[PDB]
């Protein structure tokens, strides 16, 4: 994997295993499993009651309150139709599949359910882009800090949109490696034509975040991506959303991959060192 | 006059009276005997009943007996009975180890430089058919690495690793008689300290005596050479240089001196008559060695797989015979005694052997 | 709303995968790993050194079989591993793509064969703490997990800690007894023969006894063992002459499908229906070094432990493991053990006379579900226990002491 | 801490040495080559990447690529590799022991400067460093305070008018034309003659050919007419394979591209026209001094007769009432390095350096305000 | 390295050559053995005083001495945190395959970087000047290795950034 | 360069 | 497992021996002959097939046929027979004890390589093996890393330019002309 | 061979 995927393959696999035997009579196959994914959010699949004819999926979003305050009426009918019901687990969006009714599609529904986290996350970014597109008075900027102690802020003014990232590294070992990783992020531009500007700042927080109570400290960097309609229209919106949401885990995974790469290089060099040493043993 | 007897190192060497037989420890739980064949060497016998490592051998010019003094806190006195060799158990009462051994000129007793802080002297007894052992432990405070004997056989020097090189006075009245007057002292009874080193000068790895019995010399790990002249009022002479530590001691005549060690080649010294000072002599063995190599098309590719292809066996020590002659273990003598020594031999840790001369150089 | 930990059961064969607090291992995939290696010749001074991002250009899992341009290279070989870089690559791939778990906020439990050397465990723990930065780690033998899973067979409420487990494996099957929670360290033996060399023998015999198969699709043909195609046999020669006499009804047929030209190919089924599974009680066929049966090994290991524990141990033998799925295995083992133990008792009674009659020793084999996987549920219960969060080795312990915290073994002590 | 190292990242060559020496201690071209074939033999796992004279020697099985293109860096990995090679293998001096001096062409992007400073301060942790201009160092080497610089390097040609104690940043002109374009045009014309050269190895071969058998023509039309009588101008060169190539008009054709950029299709003017425009944009009084002093430097201005042609063209363009003098030192190739060494040796410059403490507290933007 | 590292290397090489002399000494304290004396630290009789060859605060070396063995410990010149991490990982990977070396230890001395070991069992079955030459060569090449690792990681970060930014 | 010319 | 065996299936001759020796231990031509007459005498039921120096000695009553033609095998039974003969009768070494090394001319069909590998791994169950090129081994024998090879064998003549540490697969030319055409 | 030459 290079671009971290957005479709959790666990739900895809379990739903495929369930549906491939769906047309086999009165087959309940009681299921009750708990999962976890990036952003420190817990999933849960479990039948509502003894009736096993219905399967339910739920989320435990950390910043759920902001989503509820904003209102996601768009998400209740566009991607998810009539198979969405009020929250049960922890006041967080939960859906269920009605097996008694014939499920016509097999892959489309599974794919739609696979991107649940990003599907709910987009409710704010797409709405801000709509606000700036529609000509409505620039909606008040918002700050969305997810499970990680870091913070996310967005400003949606006329003629452009903005987004800023706050980064926090826990272990002392990876702090410097991540700093080096993000140092060259703001400059690599020789292979991109229609791409947004990128900048890095750690000592001086941007003037936008002074009033906002976002991630403020000392060992915290900042990354901002300037947005323009040429790469934020109705066509190139999903790709940008996927890239930004999968930014954090992308950085993490590629840091670990670099660690493995350097491990391999040093392991290779050990052989040369041993070859040099072997000059001491006799013929 | 270099020769090789085994790739692996060799602990100690011993020779017969006619210089026709050799003793080589293979660094294993046994000892081998090599004999001359025209101008060639070949194995003859194979003696092995010791389960430990052998570290000391010696030969009797007349008795034709061989002693194996090593690990296992034991020691066997080999004797020849017809055309085969048989052991002879001995008791030494040791608890740690034993490294060096040496017989006596008159072949009546032998001493072991045990590693148990003790020095043992034994003599033959026909009553119990055994070899009784006495002990000297009064002044000793550490291991002893080198032992040498005096003509009369009453004076013993036991080098140690405690800055000292001391002469002793052992006299077993059972198999010994009163020695003639000696300048050193009074030939006091067994188990006493006669005299000690004047001061601290490195450890001790060897000792050498003189026919007149008036001069004693030893070497040290501190790149120093000493010469205890007892003829005068215990005059002591010293010398030093930049050479690496020496690990052997021997001299030719009343004034000469020879030694060798990690320098990889012999070094010669000398002693003045009245000046009470020594001097230096460089590479009395020969001027220098030579080096050579070959193409070895097979080797050119074989070495690249493990080592670098351009690599080779050439070394800076090839020119001055410092390539293969890894260190020197000890020294011996060929003809007569320590008076003229027309030829001298040395042992090597490389697993081989070599001979030299003192007159073929012809200054 | 505490996050669940992660449960993983690595091994030579199909690696089990999933989360704790769940009743089904969601992901069960082989150990096959792809790589963009090819034909260089300088392969011992630069094994791979893939330029740029080609290092990660490799797939994993069932999808890795159907990539006909790389190399399918199994990293594990009956526990011991030669090169562990592939293992690290597989671990990162699984944790990210499949599990999708952040190591810095999760606890990982790992399982290794009992014979695993201390060095491998120490270095894998070091690798984990250095790269993944997992807050907690814990490694334990798989026998206890199987024993815990065995409770589901019947009467879960009735606590039964005593017993013994003979687990299978792709390259190892081990014997480990349990005596009321405490196992015996010295009474453990490692069996080299396992469920892989059996298939090697099957294919070796088949390549000469039959023709009509391609070299590539051999193992898929050799996997008739996993089918109904192998029954165990109380007697060997009897069934041999049974087949050599009739040889008409007892012979089965294969109708596999080629994976290249989509052309059907068929071959008959012969003596291998039983010989393979019979190799377990006659390992001498495959491994010449280990000419030693299994049942007698079981009795010997059960006879090298204190008296008070010998009795209950024979009563609880758990049928857990893939290689144990063969039919009638339990009957054969039970009958053999009963015969030998009764003979020993009779010999003991013969020397000292008496009109008494000791109550016969009872040996029973239990058949149940969970046989394919008995380690995953044990790991789930391991994670669910709060004491696990306290026993798990901490970061600061590895920070300066080193990775030696994971060196604890059940057969060592000074 | 006794001396400093001056490194000139020339567009086609690298010059380095100690501060104080009159000649460089390391002169190798900027080549970062990688193998192009597969490799079969087993007794060699050698150096996946190649740099320096090694790359030049075994260029026949490598895809040579120049890290720097027309004065601006394109691949940072190659530049870091060459820096490491020069610092360790050739100089064998640790970065911490002594500081480093860097030079770059004028009117370069600030991104390159910031990245170079960040890499130097972070990777090699040099105690201090500085960034300067090749033309000013050329002035320092020439021992003069007033004049106009013709820094026609392998990648960039530029001029910077100067006066006593001050410069004129508003009269700086930079031309992308340089030796690489001349080599490309030479290859194109050598094709018209009948000799074909495409790959980079033949690029180096043609570069050597131009270095050895090229010169400028005082009059283009007269030289062409004399070429029509081609019996005294053709010359022969020996290729590595032994083939002999006869070169005629191409000797004086490619250099004329400098005075006639229209040959390559560039809508610009020649070096003479650009220098005339730059001097005219200056104040009237300093025009006399600028005319009286015209320093030139770089590896593209060693063609015999170039000075005479430039003098003739400038006098023809300039009014014919004063005297125009051209100064052509015979060591203009290393003038920049000599100037850098002299500047480093200056006592007053020992405090103008940029150290790690101030760089870390302030940031990469400090170098921007440091002498522009 | 004439003006930067040559004198340091010459001094340490001379010290090693002088202290590389070794001999076999039968155990004096524990029954019958020939185990290394430096590690045991039983008798002060055989031990020789430690020596150090260094020129900066953060880089150091130590030279021991004894009859049976001579021990040498080095401290590398590491400045940034990345340098420390890379040195630690590289040394650990060297430890993991130290069996084939027959010279190297299994864990560095506390508070110091990697250390080596010599013995009379490794002086005859192996050459003498080659071992010191290899130790020296490692001392020089450590800086090259760390710089190469640093540029490699920087290039990896650059390539990943470039690969991600293209999608936008 | 980024715009105009290559570099 | 101490050494390995190197076998060169030359178009007209077979060379085999232990790894380490400077000279081959078995040098016999590749001949697989069969009787051409009927046979009358009764005190002989001998060896319907003949191979090796035996075939050369009694070639007057046999139809000699070369199993390998111009570098490509035509009859697999003959090649397996010669392999068995060389392994057992001459070398007297079991395949399992040591691995085997095989060489072949360049630009040969992949079918031959696959069949040879399959037969070696299945019939003799050799622990391991490898396939190489005669020219590269010629370079190794000559102790050089650069040059051009003129491997004019009995069945095929080919050249393979080489350079330090690398080869040039795009400049390989194979000519069918060889000793057999010269003999004809 | 199959096409060209015999083998
Ligand atoms: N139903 C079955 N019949 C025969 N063999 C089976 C069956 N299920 C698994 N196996 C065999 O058991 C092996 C897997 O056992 P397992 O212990 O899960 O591997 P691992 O040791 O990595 O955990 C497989 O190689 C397979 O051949
Ligand atoms: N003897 C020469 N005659 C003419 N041109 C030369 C000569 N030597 C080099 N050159 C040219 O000058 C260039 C190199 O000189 P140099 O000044 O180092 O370029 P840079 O400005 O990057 O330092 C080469 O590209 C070459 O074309
Ligand atoms: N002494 C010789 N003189 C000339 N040609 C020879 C000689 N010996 C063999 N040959 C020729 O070389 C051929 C065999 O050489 P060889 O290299 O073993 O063929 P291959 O390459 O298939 O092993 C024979 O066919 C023969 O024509
Ligand atoms: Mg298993
Ligand atoms: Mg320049
Ligand atoms: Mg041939």
């Amino acid at each position: 994997m290079i671009l971290l995927e957005v479709n959790n393959r666990i739900i895809e696999e379990t739903l495929a295993l369930k549906f491939e035997n769906a047309a086999a009579g009165n087959k309940p196959e009681a299921v009750e499993v708990t999962f976890a994914d990036f952003d420190g959010v817990l999933y849960h699949i479990s039948n509502p009651n003894g009736d096993k004819t219905k399967v339910m999926v739920s989320i435990s979003l950390k910043f759920y309150k902001e989503l509820q305050a904003h209102g996601a009426d768009e998400l209740l009918k566009r991607v998810y139709g009539s198979y969405l019901v009020n929250p049960e687990s922890g006041y967080n969006v939960s859906l269920l599949y009605d097996l008694e009714n014939l499920p016509a599609s097999k892959d489309s529904i599974v794919h739609q359910a696979g991107m649940l986290k990003r599907n709910c996350f987009a409710s704010v970014f797409e709405k801000y882009f709509q606000f700036q597109e529609e000509g409505k008075e620039g909606e008040n900027r918002a700050v969305i800090h997810y499970r990680d102690d870091e913070t996310m802020y967005v400003e949606s003014k006329k003629d452009r949109v903005t987004v800023v990232f706050s980064t926090v590294f826990k272990d002392d070992d990876d702090v410097v490696i991540g700093k080096v990783f993000m140092q060259e992020f703001k400059e690599g531009r020789r292979a991109s034509h229609t791409a947004p500007q990128v900048l890095f700042s750690h000592r001086e927080p941007p003037l936008e975040l002074k009033d906002t109570d976002a991630a403020v400290g000392d060992n915290i960097g900042y990354i901002t991506f300037v947005l323009f309609p040429r790469h934020t229209n109705a066509s190139a919106r999903d790709n940008t959303i996927n890239l930004i949401h999968t930014f954090r885990d992308y950085l993490h995974y590629h840091i670990k991959c670099s660690k493995a790469y350097i491990h391999t290089r040093m392991r290779a060099k050990t052989s040369d060192f041993l070859k040099v040493l072997n000059r001491a043993r006799p013929d | 006059a270099y020769h090789s007897f085994l790739v692996e190192p060799i602990s100690c060497h011993a020779w017969n009276k006619d210089r026709t037989q050799i003793a080589i420890c293979p660094n294993n739980h046994e000892v081998h005997i090599y004999e001359k064949s025209g101008n060639k060497w070949v194995q003859v016998h194979e003696l092995k009943e010791h389960n430990g490592q052998v570290t000391g051998i010696d030969w009797a010019p007349d008795s034709n007996r061989i002693v194996t003094c090593g690990t296992d806190r034991n020691a066997y006195v080999w004797t020849l009975k017809g055309r085969t060799w048989k052991p002879t158990l001995v008791i030494l009462r040791i608890n740690r180890a034993a490294r060096c051994v040496r017989w006596a000129p008159n072949e009546k007793k032998f001493a072991v430089g045990s590693g148990s802080r003790v020095i043992s002297i034994c003599y033959f007894e026909q009553e119990n058919d055994w070899w009784v052992c006495k002990h000297i432990k009064k002044p000793i405070r550490s291991t002893v690495l080198s032992l040498d004997w005096h003509p009369n056989s009453v004076l013993l020097a036991a080098g140690s690793c405690d800055f000292k090189c001391r002469i002793f006075s052992a006299y077993i009245k059972e198999v010994e008689e009163r020695p003639a007057p000696t300048p050193w002292g009074s030939k006091m009874p067994f188990g006493e300290l006669m005299f000690e080193s004047s001061s601290s000068c490195g450890w001790v790895h060897g000792v050498c005596f003189s026919a007149n019995g008036s001069r004693v010399a030893w070497v040290s790990h501190d790149s120093t050479v000493c010469l205890a002249d007892a003829d005068k009022k215990m005059a002591v002479a010293t010398l030093a240089s930049e050479t690496l530590p020496l690990l052997a001691v021997t001299f030719i005549t009343e004034s000469s001196l020879v030694a060798a060690g990690h320098d990889c080649f012999p070094v010669l010294f000398t002693y003045d008559s009245a000046a009470g000072k020594l001097s230096f002599g460089g590479r009395l063995d020969v001027p220098k060695q030579s080096s050579q190599r070959g193409l070895t098309a097979r080797e050119r590719f074989q070495n690249l797989d493990k080592k670098a292809s351009s690599e080779g066996s050439a070394a800076a020590g090839a020119g001055l015979d410092s390539l293969h002659k890894n260190s020197v273990s000890q020294i011996s003598v060929l003809s007569g005694g320590k008076a003229k020594c027309s030829q001298f031999c040395t042992t090597g840790m490389d697993g081989g052997m070599s001979i030299w001369d003192v007159r073929s150089l012809e200054s | 709303g505490r996050l669940p930990a992660c449960v993983v059961d690595c091994g030579t064969g199909y690696t089990k995968l999933g989360y704790a607090g769940n009743t089904e291992p969601q992901f069960i995939i082989p150990s096959c790993i792809a790589i963009k290696e090819s034909a260089k010749v300088g392969d011992q001074a630069q094994r791979r050194v893939m330029k740029g991002v080609d290092d990660l250009d490799f797939f994993i899992g069932d999808e890795a079989i159907e990539k006909p341009t790389y190399a399918t290279k199994w990293p594990i070989r009956h526990g011991i591993v030669e090169d562990w870089d592939l293992m690290e690559r597989f671990m990162e791939q699984v944790i990210f793509k499949y599990l999708r778990a952040e190591p810095e906020d999760h606890y990982f439990l790992l399982t290794e064969p009992p014979l695993n050397t201390p060095e491998n465990r120490e270095y894998t723990a070091e690798i984990m703490f250095e790269s993944f930065n997992v807050p907690g780690l814990y490694i334990a033998v798989q026998a206890v997990l199987a024993l815990a899973a065995s409770w589901t067979s019947r009467q879960v409420g009735e606590r039964t800690l005593t017993g013994t487990v003979i687990d299978s494996g792709d390259g190892v099957t081990h014997v480990i007894p349990v005596a009321e929670g405490y196992v015996i360290g010295s009474c453990i033996k490692h069996i080299p023969i396992a469920g892989r060399d059996i298939t090697y023998f099957i294919q070796q015999l088949l390549r000469d006894r039959e023709v009509g198969i391609p070299p590539e699709q051999s193992l898929e043909t050799a996997k008739a063992v996993k089918e109904r195609y192998s029954y165990v046999c109380p007697d060997l020669v009897k069934e041999f002459n049974k087949y050599d006499t009739d040889g008409s009804k007892w012979i089965k047929q294969y109708t596999g499908i080629n994976a290249i030209s989509k052309k059907e190919f068929s071959i008959d089924v012969g003596y291998e229906r039983f010989l393979g599974p019979e190799i377990f009680f006659h390992p001498e066929f495959a491994n010449p070094d280990f000419t030693q049966p299994i049942s007698e090994v079981v009795d010997e290991v059960i006879q090298n432990c204190p008296i008070d524990v010998r009795r209950p141990l024979y009563k609880n033998i758990v049928l857990s493991g893939g290689s144990t799925m063969f039919r009638d295995f339990g009957r054969r083992l039970q009958r053999d053990l009963k015969r030998t133990v009764d003979a020993r008792l009779k010999l003991s009674e013969e020397l000292s006379g008496g009109r008494l009659k000791p109550k016969p020793i009872d040996v029973q084999v239990i058949t149940h579900h969970m046989q394919r996987y008995a380690v995953w549920f044990g790991g789930s219960m391991l994670a669910s226990t709060p004491e696990f969060y306290q026993v798990c080795h901490t970061k600061k312990d590895y920070e300066e002491i080193g990775p030696s915290i994971c060196r604890h073994n059940p057969v060592f002590g000074v | 801490e006794t001396t400093a190292l001056v490194c000139d990242n020339g567009s086609g060559l690298v010059k380095a040495g100690f501060a104080g020496d009159d000649a460089p201690r390391a002169v190798f071209p900027s080549i970062v080559g990688r193998p192009r074939h597969q490799g079969v033999m087993v007794g060699m796992g050698q150096k996946d990447s190649y740099v320096g004279d090694e790359a030049q020697s075994k260029r026949g099985i490598l895809t040579l690529k120049y890290p720097i293109e027309h004065g601006i860096i394109t691949n940072w990995d190659d530049m870091e590799k060459i820096w490491h090679h020069t610092f360790y293998n050739e100089l064998r001096v640790a970065p911490e022991e002594h500081p480093t001096l860097l030079t770059e062409a004028p009117l370069n992007p600030k991104a390159n400067r910031e990245k170079m400073t960040q890499i130097m301060f972070e990777t090699f942790n040099v105690p201090a460093m500085y960034v300067a201009i090749q033309a000013v160092l050329s002035l320092y080497a020439s021992g003069r305070t007033t004049g106009i610089v013709l820094d026609s390097g392998d990648g960039v040609t530029h001029n910077v008018p100067i006066y006593e104690g001050y410069a004129l940043p508003h009269a700086i002109m930079r031309l992308d034309l340089a030796g690489r374009d001349l080599t490309d045009y030479l290859m194109k014309i050598l094709t018209e003659r009948g000799y074909s050269f495409v790959t980079t190895a033949e690029r180096e071969i043609v570069r050597d050919i131009k270095e050895k058998l090229c010169y400028v023509a005082l009059d283009f039309e007269n030289e062409m007419a004399t070429a029509a009588s081609s019996s005294s101008l053709e010359k022969s060169y020996e290729l590595p394979d032994g083939q002999v190539i006869t070169i005629g008009n191409e000797r004086f054709r490619c250099p004329e591209t400098l005075f006639q950029p229209s040959f390559i299709g560039m809508e610009s003017a020649g070096i003479h026209e650009t220098t005339y425009n730059s001097i005219m944009k200056c104040d009237i009084d300093i025009r006399k001094d600028l005319y009286a002093n015209n320093v030139m430097s770089g590896g593209t201005t060693m063609y015999p007769g170039i000075a005479d042609r430039m003098q003739k063209e400038i006098t023809a363009l300039a009014p014919s009432t004063m005297k125009i003098k051209i100064i052509a030192p015979p060591e203009r190739k290393y003038s920049v390095w000599i100037g850098g060494s002299i500047l480093a040796s200056l006592s007053t410059f020992q405090q103008m350096w940029i150290t790690k403490q101030e760089y870390d507290e302030a940031g990469p933007s400090i170098v921007h305000r440091k002498c522009f | 390295m004439t003006a930067t590292l040559r004198p340091y290397l010459s001094a340490v090489r001379a010290t090693l050559q002088a202290a590389l002399c070794l001999e076999n000494f039968s155990s004096q304290v524990v029954e019958r053995h020939n185990k290394p004396e430096v590690e045991v630290r039983s008798s002060k009789e055989l031990l020789l005083q430690p020596v150090t060859i260094s020129r900066n605060e953060k880089e150091k070396v130590l030279i021991e001495g004894s009859i049976n063995s001579v021990r040498v410990s080095i401290a590398v010149k590491q400045a940034d945190e990345i340098e420390k991490i890379l040195c630690h990982k590289f040394m650990r990977f060297m430890m993991m395959r130290a069996e084939n070396f027959f010279i190297l230890r299994r864990k560095p001395v506390e508070g110091y970087d990697i250390s080596f070991l010599i013995t009379n069992f490794h002086t005859e079955q192996m050459y003498k000047h080659k071992l010191v030459d290899f130790v020296i060569h490692f001392m020089e090449e450590i800086d090259k290795e760390i710089s190469e690792m640093k540029l490699s990681v920087n290039a990896r970060a650059r390539i990943v950034a470039e690969e991600f930014l293209k999608n936008f | 360069w980024x715009a105009x010319c290559p570099a």
